[PDB]
C-alpha cells in the first residue's frame, strides 16, 4: 500500500532515521490532495453503476466478437457478462481506494499485481479492459485536481495492462 | 568434505511473487547508482543494519567505508569485511553455537530463513573445517547471494510482507537477536526486578 | 504498512464493497486534524534526545539494579544498548503517529520484541517502565501551549498514547 | 620491440612493413607507394574516396615539386583532414589525432596538450599542423622523405606512458580512427589531466574483452589501496576487468562493463562468475605489492 | 543526486557563503513554475507506454535492419530489451524533470551507457533515433492545451527537451 | 542529500517505476513549504553575524570558562574566539541550506557526518554548540512555516549533538 | 604473420626443438599440394570482381533494408565502402589461401573489424551474409571443372571454405 | 575478548587449525607478563580508593565548573560526586582487570564498546575521565614492567577517550 505517508516512513525507516521535515513536507503534500481524492471517490462511488454497464457496452461496441463467439473467456452468454461487469466494476472501485490511499497501493496490490499472468491464462484481452478503462476516464465527469488524480490512476492502470 | 544434502522447504523466496514496486519492497542500496557521500552513507548504514542490527562507533570499520566510498572494494566485498570483522565474531560468533551461527549467517548474507535444523547442522561444520572465512565466502559466492544482491546491492530481508497482509514475517533483528538464551544464561540473566 | 486511509480501503476491499459516506467524512476529519497531527510528530521528534535521556536517568534512578555491575543495563555497551531501544521505540510510535495506523510499529518494532527481550535476558517490565516514561515526556512536549498555534489535540494526544502504551504491552 | 603480443596487439602488420622512402630521383611507382602510405597513415586508414583524393598534392609529390613532408602537409591542412578530425572533435581529441597521424605516436602529457591548444587557438589549426610537422621529433624520426609510421617500439626520447596510450589511440589494423568505439570522444583527456594509465585492451580480433572501456564515474581504481584486509586473508589483489555483462539482466546487470580487484584466492570463482554472467575478461593486473 | 534546490546549495557550500538574494529570487521563480513541472511530469508518466510503443514503432518502420533477421532488436528477447531500455530512458528522463536537475539522469542512467551498448553490440546511434522519436511525442504531450490550466510551459518544454538530447547524445 | 523530490525520486528507482501520484504529492508539499524556506534563509542570512554574534556571547556566558582557560580547545584568546565565531556561522549556514533545500540533505552532508569526532579529537564540548542552536532558535525571529522548519532543522543538529 | 611453413617453425622455436619427421613430411605433403593451392589462388582472383558484385547483388536482394535509405548501405559513399569491404575480405582470403595459414586474415582483416562494424553501425550479420555469398561463389569457382588437369582439390576447398568462415564469424 | 591467550585461540579457531608453535609463543609472552601485571593489579587495588579520590578531585581541580554549576551531568550535588568517582572507580577496577588479564580485552567489553554513546547522552565530557586516568597515570607508583602494561592500559582508555 504505496501512499505519501507509507513511503516517507519507509524511506525514515531504510535509513533508521527519525521523521525530519522532508517526511513532514511529504505529509503536508499529501493532505493538500486527500480532499480532492476523496470527493474523487464520492464521485465515483456515487456514478460507478452507469459507469460500469457504459463502459461494457464500450468494450462490447468496439469488440462485439465478445458478444458473439462462445467460449470461456468471451461475454457470448449472460455469465461472460457478469464475469465482465465484474471485471469492470472491480476497475472502478479500486481506482476510488487509489484515490482514499493517495498512491496506486491499491491497485498496486489488488489488481495490478499478477494481472498479466490472469490476463495470460484466462485468455482475458487487456485491450478490452483498456477500452473499458478509457470509457470511464471519458465519462467520469471530474474536474481540476480530483480528475488529475483519478486520471493518473486510470493512466497507470491502462499503462499496465499495455 | 561435501556439504550433507538437505531438503529445501515452502518459502516465500523460493516461489514468484509477482512483485510490484511499494513500501514494502526493501530499498535498493546500490553502488550502480553513482551515490553522493550522503546516500553512500545510507547505503553504509545500510549494511551495518543488515550485518550487525545496529553498529556503535566501536563497531564501525571506517577503513573499510573509506574503500567502499573510493571504489576499492564492492558492496560484496564490504559486506564479507563486515563479516569478518571483530564485531561480528564477538557478537554473533563467539556468543552463540555454530548451529546459530549459521543462522544469523543465512538470514543476514542470504536474506532468508534457514530451511530446517538440518540446514544449519549441515553448515555449522563449515566453520571448523574450511574455516570462518570459509564460511563466509561459500554463502557470498552462493548462487543464491549473486543471483539476488549480486556485487553492488546490499542484502535485505527476501519477500517479508506479501501484498494485502498488515504484517509480514518477524525481521530478523527481531527473530534473532545477537545472542540466545545460552549466553543469557551464562551472563546471569534474566534479572529479577523489585 | 497501513495508514490511516489505507486501513479502511483495506477493510473496505475485503468486504468487497465502496467506501461509504460516513467513512469518507471520517477520513475527511482525518485530513481536517492533519497539520495537529504533523505538528505533534514534529514535536517529538525535535526533543527525541531529551525524552530519551531524561527517561533513561529517571528509569534507573527508580531501578538502581538495573545499573549495578551485574546489571542488565550495566557496563557502556549494554547501557548504550538500552538508550538505542528507547530511541528506536520513540523512532516507531512516531512513524505510527504519522500514519495515523499502528501496523509500522507493530509489524516492524513490536511483533516478536517480547521474545526478542526474553531471548536476552532485558527486563521487559522495565522496559515497558521506560517505554511510559517516555510516553510522559512526549505528552507533556506535545501538549505545551507556547509557540504553536491554539487548539484541541486531544484526539491525537490520546493515539500518542495509545501508541505508547501499546509499545509498553508488547515488550511486557 | 613487440615479439609475442603482435599479433594479439595490431603491432604484427607494422612489424614487417618498412618505413615509406621516397629516393631521390624516384620512380613513379615511389610516387605512388608515398600517396598510399600518407593516405593511409595521414587520414587514419579511413576510405578514401575518388572525389575526396587531392589531385592536385598528388601531381606535385609525383613530379618532386613537393616533398614527401610537403605533401603529408599538405594532406594535413586539407579540408579533406578537416572535415574528418577537427570539425567534429574537440581540440584535445584533435591533437590526439594529430600526434598519431603526423608523429605516430599518443601524447606524453598535459603539457603537450597546452601547447597545441594555444598554438591552434593563437594562431589556427595550419600553424598547429606546421608545429608537428616542422617539430624535431618529425624530422630525427621521419625527416623530409618518409612517410610518418606508428613507432610502437621502444626509442630515446620515449616514455612508457605514451606506449600504454598508443592501445588507446590505434584499435587495430582493420579499423580506422573515425570507427572505434569513443567514436569523437577524446580517448586521453581524463589521463593526460590526472597522469595516469590504463590496461592496455587490444583489438576486437584477438582479444574477446576487446570492448571494455571505463565509464564516466564509478570506476574501480587501478591499485588496491588497503591490502589484502577487506578480503581477509589474501596473498594478491588482482585488477580485472570485464565486459560484455548481459546473461542476469536489467536491473541485475546496470553498467555491461566492470572491473573489480578480487584476492589471487578467489581467481578461480570469479573466472567462473564471469563465465556465467556471459562476460569476457579484458585484462587482469596485478593490484597489490 | 541533486536537484534544481541542492544544486544551488551545493555550490554555495563549495565557495563557503550564504546563497545570495538572486539565487534566492531564481529559486522563488522555479518554485513558481512548480506545477507546470508536476504537470509535464505526470502528462509523459501517463502516456508512457504510448510513447514508448509509438516511438519504437517509427524507428523500426523507419530502421526496417534493427527487425529483420541478424538485426538487433530481432528476437523476441531483443526486442523486449530494446523497449525497456526506451521505458528506462524515458523514466530517467522523467525523473530529471520532476528533481530539475539532470544528475540522476547522468549518474544513473547515462553513466556507462555508450560503454554497455558498444559492449553489447547495440547500435547506439538508433539508440539515439529512437530517443528522438520518444523526445517529440513527450514534447507534444506536454504541450497538449487540452484539459488543462492555460499558461506558458516553454522553459519546462525546453528542459524536457535538453534532458532528451543528454539521453540521445550519451547512448550515440 | 536528503531532500523530497531527491527521495521520492529514490524511492522510486529503487522500485523502478515511473513518478506516481505519490511522488506528485511529495512535490506538491515541497513547493507548498519551499517559498517559507527561502525567506526563512533570506531572513537568516541577513540577520546573520548578530545571531553568530549573539550565539558566541550566549555559549561564553553559559560556560564561562572557556573565555578563561588556556588551551587550543578553548577561546581565551582571539583565535580561539575566532574559530568559535567560525563554527557558529558554520552551522547557521548549514541551517539556510537546509531551508532552501527542504530537508536535513546539507546538515547531514556538510556538517552532521564526522562532526562527534572532531568535537573529540578537539576535544570541543558538543554542549557548546547546542547551546549556540539554542539561542538561534529563540533569536531568529521568523513565525509560521518558516519558524518551524527552521527549528526542525536547528533541532536535528541539536539532536545529533546530543 | 606465418604461412603454413613459419607456423610449424614459431611453434618448433618456442618449444626449442627441431621439427620432427612428422612435421617435415606434413610440410612436404603440402608443398605435393602447392600446383593446387596456386591454381585456386589464381582462380579466386581471376574472377574476384564477378564475385563481389555478384554476392554483393544477391545480398541487396534478399536484404533491401541495407539499401534502401537510411540502410547502412545507402549513399553511393557507403555502398562503395561496402564493396570495398568485400573485395578487402575476398583478398585477403586469397591471401591465407596463398601462404597456406590463417595469421594474415584474424593478423591484418579481422583485427579490429568488429569494432569498425559495432562503432560505425555496420550490421555484422549481414556483413557474414555477404561473406557466405563470396564463399559459395569462389568454391564453385575453385571446384570448376572446366580448362584446367584433373586432380581432388577437396582438401584445398575445405582450407578456403575455413578461412572465408574465418571471416564471417569475426564480424557476425 | 582481546587478551593473548583468548586472542591465540581465536585465531587457531578461525581457520581450523591445531595450536602451532606461534600460539606457544604467545603464551610464553603473556607468561612473562603474567607476574608483573598481577602484581601491578595488586598494588592499584591496595591503593584504590586512594587513587580514585586523589583522581576525582584532580577532575575538580581542573575542571571547578563541574563541581559549581548545576546540572545532572555535573557534580555540584553529592549524588553527582557520588556519580563520578564511582565512573572513576569503574574505570579503575576495569584497568585491573585488563593488567590481570593481559590485554586490554576488560576495556572493550565491559567499558570502551558503546562508551562514545554514553557521553554524548549523558554530557559527560570524555576530557574529565581522561584527567582522572592522568592521574592515575601520575600516582600509581608502580615500576618496571607493572608500570608500563598498566600505563599502556590507561593511555588506551585515554587515547579511546581523547
Ligand atoms: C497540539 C499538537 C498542539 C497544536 C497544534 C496545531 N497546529 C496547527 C496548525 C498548523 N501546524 C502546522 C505545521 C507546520 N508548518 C510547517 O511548515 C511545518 C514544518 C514542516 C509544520 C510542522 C501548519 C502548517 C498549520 C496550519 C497553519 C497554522 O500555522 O495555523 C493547529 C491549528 C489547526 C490546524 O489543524 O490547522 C493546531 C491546533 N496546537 C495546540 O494548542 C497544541 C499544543
Ligand atoms: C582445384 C584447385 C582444381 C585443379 C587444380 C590443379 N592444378 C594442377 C596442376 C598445375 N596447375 C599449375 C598452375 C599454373 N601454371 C602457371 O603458369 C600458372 C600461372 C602463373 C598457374 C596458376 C601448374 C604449374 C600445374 C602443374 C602442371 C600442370 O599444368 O598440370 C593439378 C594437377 C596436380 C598438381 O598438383 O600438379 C590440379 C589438380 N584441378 C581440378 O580438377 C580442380 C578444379
Ligand atoms: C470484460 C471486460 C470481458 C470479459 C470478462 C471475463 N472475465 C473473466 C474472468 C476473470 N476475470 C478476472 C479478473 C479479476 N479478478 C479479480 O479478483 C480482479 C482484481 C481485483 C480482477 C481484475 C479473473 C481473475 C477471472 C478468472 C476467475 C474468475 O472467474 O473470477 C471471464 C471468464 C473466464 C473463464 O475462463 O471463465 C470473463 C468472460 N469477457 C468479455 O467478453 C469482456 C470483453
Ligand atoms: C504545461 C506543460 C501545461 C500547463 C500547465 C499548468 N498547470 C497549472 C496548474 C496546476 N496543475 C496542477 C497539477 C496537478 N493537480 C493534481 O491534483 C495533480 C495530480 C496529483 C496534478 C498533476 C495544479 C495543482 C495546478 C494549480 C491549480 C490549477 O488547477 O490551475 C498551470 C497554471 C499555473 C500554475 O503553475 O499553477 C499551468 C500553466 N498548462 C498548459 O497550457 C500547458 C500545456
Ligand atoms: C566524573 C569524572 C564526572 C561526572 C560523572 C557522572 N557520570 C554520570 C553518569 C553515568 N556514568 C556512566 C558511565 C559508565 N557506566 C558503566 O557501566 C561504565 C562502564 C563499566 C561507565 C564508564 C553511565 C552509563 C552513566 C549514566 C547512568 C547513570 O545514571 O549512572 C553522571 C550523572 C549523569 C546524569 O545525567 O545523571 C555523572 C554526574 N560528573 C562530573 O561533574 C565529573 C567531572
Ligand atoms: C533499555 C530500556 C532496557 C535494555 C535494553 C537492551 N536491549 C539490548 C539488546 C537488543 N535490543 C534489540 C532490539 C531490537 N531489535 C529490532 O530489530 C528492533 C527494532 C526494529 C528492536 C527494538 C536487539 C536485537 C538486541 C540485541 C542485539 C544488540 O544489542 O546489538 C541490550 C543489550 C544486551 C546484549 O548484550 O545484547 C540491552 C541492555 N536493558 C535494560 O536493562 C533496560 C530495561
Ligand atoms: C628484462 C629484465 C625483462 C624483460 C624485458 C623486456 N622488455 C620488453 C619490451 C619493452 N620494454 C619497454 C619499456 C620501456 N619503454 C620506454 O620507453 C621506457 C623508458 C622510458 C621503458 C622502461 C617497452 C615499451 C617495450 C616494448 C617495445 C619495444 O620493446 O621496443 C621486451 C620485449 C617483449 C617482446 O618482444 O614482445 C622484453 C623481453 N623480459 C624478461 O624476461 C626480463 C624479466
Ligand atoms: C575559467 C573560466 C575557468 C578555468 C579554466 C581552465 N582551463 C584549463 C585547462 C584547459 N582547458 C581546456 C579546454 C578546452 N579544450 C578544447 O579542446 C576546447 C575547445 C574546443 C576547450 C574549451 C583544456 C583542454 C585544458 C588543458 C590544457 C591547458 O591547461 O591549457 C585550466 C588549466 C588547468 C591546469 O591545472 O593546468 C584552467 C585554469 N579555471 C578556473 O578556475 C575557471 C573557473
Ligand atoms: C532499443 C531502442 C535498442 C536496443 C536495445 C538493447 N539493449 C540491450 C541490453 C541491455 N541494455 C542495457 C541498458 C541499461 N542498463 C542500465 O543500467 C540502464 C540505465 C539505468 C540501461 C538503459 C543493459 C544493462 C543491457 C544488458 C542486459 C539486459 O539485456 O537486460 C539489448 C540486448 C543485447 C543482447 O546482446 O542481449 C538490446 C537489444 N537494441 C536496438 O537495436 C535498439 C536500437
Ligand atoms: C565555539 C562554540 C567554541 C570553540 C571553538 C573551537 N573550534 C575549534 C576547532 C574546530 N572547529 C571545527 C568545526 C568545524 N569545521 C567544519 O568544517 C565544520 C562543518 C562545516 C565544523 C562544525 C573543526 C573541524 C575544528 C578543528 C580544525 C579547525 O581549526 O578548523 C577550536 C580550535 C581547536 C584546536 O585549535 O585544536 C576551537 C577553540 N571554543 C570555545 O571555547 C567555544 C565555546
Ligand atoms: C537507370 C538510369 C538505368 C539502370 C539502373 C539500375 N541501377 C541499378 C543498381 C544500383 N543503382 C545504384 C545507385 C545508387 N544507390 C544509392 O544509394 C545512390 C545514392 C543515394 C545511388 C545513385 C546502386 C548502388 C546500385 C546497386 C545496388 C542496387 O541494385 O540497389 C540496377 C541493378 C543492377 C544490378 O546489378 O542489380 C539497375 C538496373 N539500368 C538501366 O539499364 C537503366 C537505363
Ligand atoms: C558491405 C558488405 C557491408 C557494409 C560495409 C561498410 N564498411 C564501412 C567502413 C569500413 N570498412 C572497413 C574495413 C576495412 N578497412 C581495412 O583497411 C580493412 C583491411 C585491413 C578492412 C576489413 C573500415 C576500416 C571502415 C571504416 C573506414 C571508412 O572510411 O568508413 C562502411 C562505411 C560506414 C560509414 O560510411 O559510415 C560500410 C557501409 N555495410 C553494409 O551495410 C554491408 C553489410
Amino acid at each position: 500500500m504505496k501512499t505519501p505517508l507509507t513511503e516517507a516512513v519507509s524511506t525514515a525507516d531504510s535509513q533508521g532515521r527519525f521523521l525530519s521535515s522532508t517526511e513532514l513536507q511529504i505529509a503536508f503534500g499529501r493532505l493538500r490532495q486527500a480532499n480532492a481524492g476523496l470527493q474523487a471517490a464520492k464521485a465515483l462511488t456515487d456514478n460507478a453503476q452507469s459507469l460500469v454497464n457504459g463502459a461494457a457496452q464500450a468494450v462490447y461496441n468496439k469488440f462485439p466478437y465478445t458478444t458473439q463467439t462462445q467460449g470461456n473467456n468471451f461475454a457470448a452468454d449472460q455469465r461472460g457478462k457478469d464475469k465482465c461487469a465484474r471485471d469492470i466494476g472491480y476497475y472502478l472501485r479500486i481506482v476510488t481506494y487509489c484515490l482514499v490511499a493517495g498512491g496506486t497501493g491499491p491497485l498496486d496490490e489488488y489488481l495490478i499485481a499478477g494481472i498479466d499472468e490472469i490476463n495470460r491464462t484466462f485468455d482475458l484481452s487487456p485491450s478490452w479492459y483498456v477500452e473499458a478503462l478509457k470509457y470511464i476516464k471519458a465519462n467520469h465527469g471530474l474536474s481540476g485536481d480530483a480528475r488529475d488524480e483519478a486520471n493518473s490512476y486510470l493512466d497507470y492502470a491502462i499503462n499496465a495492462l499495455s | 568434505l561435501p556439504l550433507l544434502n538437505y531438503a529445501p522447504k515452502s518459502q516465500n523466496v523460493r516461489v514468484e511473487g509477482y512483485e510490484i514496486g511499494s513500501e514494502e519492497k526493501p530499498v535498493v542500496f546500490t553502488t550502480e547508482n553513482i551515490l553522493s557521500s550522503s546516500d553512500m552513507d545510507n547505503l553504509i548504514e545500510a549494511a551495518y543494519r543488515q550485518i550487525f542490527f545496529h553498529a556503535f562507533k566501536w563497531d564501525r570499520e571506517k577503513v573499510l567505508e573509506s574503500q567502499l566510498r573510493n571504489g576499492q572494494i564492492t558492496v560484496r566485498d564490504f559486506v564479507r569485511g563486515l563479516l569478518l570483522s571483530n564485531t561480528f565474531r564477538n557478537s554473533f560468533y563467539e556468543k552463540n553455537s555454530n548451529y546459530r551461527f549459521v543462522e544469523h549467517c543465512v538470514q543476514k548474507i542470504l536474506g532468508r530463513d534457514v530451511y530446517s535444523e538440518r540446514e544449519k547442522i549441515a553448515w555449522s561444520i563449515v566453520v571448523a573445517t574450511k574455516g570462518y572465512q570459509g564460511l563466509i565466502d561459500d554463502l557470498l559466492n552462493s548462487d543464491e547471494y549473486l543471483n539476488n544482491f549480486g556485487y553492488d546491492t546490499v542484502p535485505y530481508q527476501r519477500r517479508r510482507n506479501l501484498p494485502g497482509r498488515e504484517a509480514g514475517e518477524l525481521p530478523f533483528n527481531i527473530k534473532s537477536p545477537r545472542y540466545d538464551a545460552y549466553h543469557r544464561r551464562q551472563l546471569g540473566f534474566p534479572q529479577i526486578v523489585w | 504498512m497501513f495508514d490511516v486511509f489505507t486501513r479502511v480501503v483495506s477493510q473496505a476491499d475485503a468486504r468487497g464493497e465502496y467506501l461509504s459516506g460516513s467513512q469518507l467524512d471520517a477520513l475527511s476529519a482525518t485530513v481536517a486534524e492533519g497539520n495537529k497531527r504533523i505538528d505533534s510528530v514534529n514535536r517529538i521528534t525535535g526533543n527525541a534526545s531529551a525524552i530519551v535521556s531524561n527517561a533513561a536517568r529517571a528509569l534507573f534512578a527508580e531501578q538502581p539494579q538495573l545499573i549495578q555491575p551485574g546489571g542488565n543495563a550495566y557496563t557502556s555497551r549494554r547501557m548504550a544498548a538500552c538508550l538505542r531501544d528507547m530511541e528506536i521505540i520513540l523512532r516507531y510510535v512516531t512513524y505510527a503517529t504519522f500514519t495515523g495506523d499502528a501496523s509500522v510499529l507493530e509489524d516492524r518494532c513490536l511483533n516478536g520484541l517480547r521474545e526478542t527481550y526474553v531471548a536476552l535476558g532485558v527486563p521487559g517490565a522495565s522496559v515497558a517502565a521506560g517505554v511510559q516514561k517516555m510516553k510522559e515526556a512526549a505528552l507533556d512536549i506535545v501538549n505545551d501551549p507556547n509557540g504553536i498555534t491554539r487548539g484541541d489535540c486531544s484526539a491525537i494526544v490520546a493515539e500518542i498514547a495509545g501508541y505508547f502504551d501499546r509499545a509498553a504491552a508488547a515488550v511486557a | 620491440a613487440i615479439t609475442t603480443a603482435a599479433s594479439r596487439l595490431g603491432v604484427a602488420p607494422y612489424n614487417e612493413s618498412r618505413p615509406v622512402e621516397l629516393r631521390p630521383d624516384f620512380s613513379l611507382d615511389d610516387a605512388k607507394m608515398v600517396i598510399r602510405a600518407v593516405y593511409r597513415q595521414v587520414l587514419g586508414n579511413d576510405y578514401i574516396m575518388d572525389s575526396e583524393r587531392l589531385k592536385g598534392a598528388e601531381s606535385l609529390l609525383t613530379n618532386g615539386s613537393i616533398s614527401v613532408r610537403e605533401f603529408v602537409r599538405t594532406v594535413a591542412k586539407s579540408e579533406l583532414y578537416k572535415k574528418k578530425f577537427l570539425y567534429n572533435n574537440f581540440q584535445t581529441r584533435v591533437i590526439e589525432l594529430n600526434y598519431k597521424h603526423l608523429l605516430g605516436r599518443a601524447p606524453f602529457s598535459e603539457d603537450e596538450v597546452i601547447f597545441h591548444l594555444d598554438l591552434y587557438e593563437n594562431q589556427g589549426f595550419d600553424a598547429d599542423i606546421d608545429s608537428y610537422i616542422d617539430s624535431v621529433e618529425y624530422q630525427e624520426n621521419f625527416g623530409e622523405n618518409i612517410v610518418p609510421y606508428y613507432r610502437f617500439n621502444n626509442q630515446v626520447g620515449d616514455r612508457t606512458v605514451g606506449f600504454t596510450r598508443m592501445f588507446r589511440l590505434y584499435r587495430g589494423y582493420a579499423n580506422s580512427d573515425r570507427s572505434q568505439l569513443e567514436r569523437s570522444s577524446s580517448r586521453l583527456a581524463t589521463e593526460l589531466g590526472q597522469n595516469t594509465v590504463s590496461a592496455i585492451v587490444g583489438p576486437s580480433g584477438s582479444n574477446a574483452g576487446w570492448a571494455y572501456r571505463p565509464s564516466r564515474a564509478g570506476n574501480t581504481p587501478a591499485k588496491a589501496l588497503g591490502g589484502t584486509v577487506p578480503f581477509g586473508q589474501a596473498s594478491k589483489l588482482f585488477r580485472v576487468e570485464i565486459t560484455a555483462i548481459s546473461a542476469p539482466g536489467y536491473p541485475k546487470v546496470r553498467r555491461s562493463n566492470k572491473a573489480v580487484i578480487v584476492p589471487f584466492e578467489q581467481l578461480n570463482q570469479t573466472l567462473q562468475q564471469i563465465n556465467r554472467l556471459g562476460g569476457k575478461v579484458a585484462s587482469i593486473t596485478p593490484a597489490s605489492l
